């Protein structure tokens, strides 16, 4: 596979291109090609000529998905518990409304993927933040803070990213078991969003929250191939609901029909996608190794640790912002002064001041050009 | 307006 | 335009192993078989649409997508202007993942817990489902029927709107299952009742391009252009057999409701769904006309067959849709059937249709037959239906 390939994304209504010459390292989809094994599965579905009403019937899709989770993480789940949403955020918006009453609160660790908060906002649910701690360089959960807030406040639900966006943490069994125990003792529902779980560094292993904490039925798991196979546009996500009441609400109140092209694409990823995925992850790792060396040599006052998962780099530029008294958004700063689009702290809710997030799921030569421009803009008129 | 943003 | 191509609607297309609701899902929805039930076609989605999807796949990346710029709007509004003299502003156009999903959200935004919705009956079943999902109470207005020619009972509608707490009317234009293509006069009459009582109207126009030769479609918002509480829903899902792509147009002219919509529909579109729909509007006119001609011939055959073989059935060729609405009252009484007609025809005839239970109210004795199928398939199914009913 050729991850170096420059793929033209103009004239495709892509948010990454149209939503803001410029070097794009912002919105979380890849500049890598959706692999041909997936695209070819869509092409052979088109050869059946009819694109009518579709649902996941029979057990073939289930068999492909649970075979993936069993082989890769040793995680199994029941076919009855598997339901579908049109993307993970659409799923969260629905689950939050079913789980929470208007005076209930949700807990998120911060910094966070913005839509965790937005999904609470849309359901008129107040969010409580528990800031992650940075004291070993890697980020960690503040369990004391979490316990305090869950005990003292009316937290009904925790929305949790496993692995984490934007820090990249791949939580250990012990971290997850500890958090799960807190949630169980206080009757708190947990939605574990595991969309990054197959994008990870060679030396890391994913443990599903429902694997770490197998005897608590209020753990809801969300997984997709949208991030890992660059098929976010196909808007098809898996939700595993082990709680019978919620499952019944979903099955009753959830109006659900599926896109046949989305289903075949996702199924193909699970059945045939593993070889491409391993190769993508190896190329990503090399992008991260370059980025780590580059920051160490060229932006020494930046704080960065290679993330255990995701294709997203979380970079503390606090030093440079303070030394230059930069008073605009760092996204605006880099657009104006570097010609590079990144995601600034404003996208990550809380506990993000002075950080940018850089998407490096791009050809290595694109990444290097972007990083050079970021560096030049920051060190301009600095000693 | 990307739904990841706000 | 696609007028020069020779299409083959006789083609038999295998639907097994495609996760098709039509093939796999009749038990959950209704409760070797010949399938004449749920409203998708057995005709292929046209190659001009499929080729647009193939060309998008050649671009290699299926990432986050939205409808950027003016090209989609221009194609859609060019269609509505050409065909119905109906124009709207780009700012009023929003998108849903299918019309019923859109309806579910619209009903929640418009109606407070104590408000009621009005539907004319018989009705497409998901109009009621969309009110149930929002805990919104429905009031039925039975359509007047003369031998398969249905009309609105305007005195009944007026009376209900006046004396019930009706906030919203959900309306099919053209109508499913009766197939009526409403006249300007009929729509204007209903519009006056709604305006006088501050009732919102959602006009579901998904069948508007499937109709007999010589029929003209009038959008509700064209008939009643002065009122911003008319919402229009249109798609290529029925007309081009792309219901699985779940992409629909919603035209909201009321600023308050538009702003509300835009706070919960935070974009995110399917690139394949968008290019397919845009391809239909831009290039699909010739195939669509060929399809409608073939359909008209299916209806002519069905009309002849019922007159000859089931003369006690009541059936009028509908003005729109590919759905035949047939009154089998005589045969049901004679054979003394007291199970749902859909059960009866699966068990006794190996044919899947939709019965009265799927159309909410005012449907007793009727079945709906989907004839967007090759003529030879329709002939077989009708043969089995006849055999099950006659003495
Ligand atoms: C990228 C991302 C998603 C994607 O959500 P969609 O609604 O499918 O686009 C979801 N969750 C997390 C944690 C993410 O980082
Ligand atoms: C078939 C039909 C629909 C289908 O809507 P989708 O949700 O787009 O599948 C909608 N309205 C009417 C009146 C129909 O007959």
């Amino acid at each position: 596979y050729n991850f170096d390939e420059i793929i033209d994304r103009r004239y495709t209504n892509a948010m990454n291109v149209e939503g803001y010459e410029l070097i794009r390292m912002w919105v979380a989809d890849m500049d890598f090609g959706t692999p041909e094994v997936v695209l070819n599965a869509i092409r052979e579905r088109l050869n059946k000529k009819i694109l009518g009403y579709t649902n996941v019937f029979g057990s073939e899709y289930y068999e492909a998905f649970v075979s993936w989770t069993k082989k890769r993480y040793g995680f199994t789940f029941s076919q009855e518990h598997l339901v579908f949403s049109h993307g993970i955020v659409a799923g969260l918006i629905e689950l939050v409304g079913y789980i929470c009453d208007k005076d209930d609160k949700a807990l998120i660790v911060t910094p966070s993927y913005g839509p965790f908060k937005m999904a609470c906002d849309k359901n008129h649910i107040s969010t409580v933040y528990s800031p992650l701690i940075n004291h070993h360089g890697y980020y960690e959960i503040d369990f004391d803070d979490v316990r305090k807030k869950v005990e003292t406040e009316n937290i009904k639900l925790c929305i949790f990213a496993n692995p984490h966006n934007p820090t990249g943490r791949v939580w250990s069994e012990e971290e997850l078991a500890t958090l799960g125990q807190i949630m169980k003792e206080n009757d708190v529902w947990l939605i574990s969003d595991e969309i990054h779980c197959d994008i990870k560094r060679s030396g890391q292993s994913h443990i599903p929250f429902a694997k770490a904490v197998p005897d608590y039925d209020k753990i809801i798991t969300t997984m997709s191939q949208s991030k890992a196979f660059n098929i976010a546009g196909l808007m098809f996500s898996n939700i595993i609901i082990q709680n019978e009441s919620l499952l019944k609400t979903w099955n009753t109140h959830h109006f659900g029909t599926e896109n046949p092209l989305s289903v075949v694409a996702t199924q193909a990823a699970y059945e045939k996608g593993e070889g491409w995925l391993q190769a993508m992850n190896h190329y990503l790792d090399d992008n991260f190794n370059y980025l780590a060396d580059f920051l160490e040599k060229e932006l020494p006052h930046a704080e960065f640790k290679i993330p255990e998962a995701t294709y997203l780099a979380w970079v503390d530029l606090s030093y440079y912002i303070k030394e230059k008294d930069i008073d605009e958004s760092m996204a605006k700063f880099f657009i104006k002064n570097a010609g590079v689009i990144i995601e600034g702290a404003e996208q990550f809710v809380h506990n993000a001041e002075g950080h940018i997030r850089i998407n490096i799921a791009v050809p290595r030569e694109v990444m290097k050009k972007g990083l050079q421009k970021i560096k030049a803009a920051l060190v301009e008129n600095l000693y | 307006h990307h739904h990841h943003h706000h």
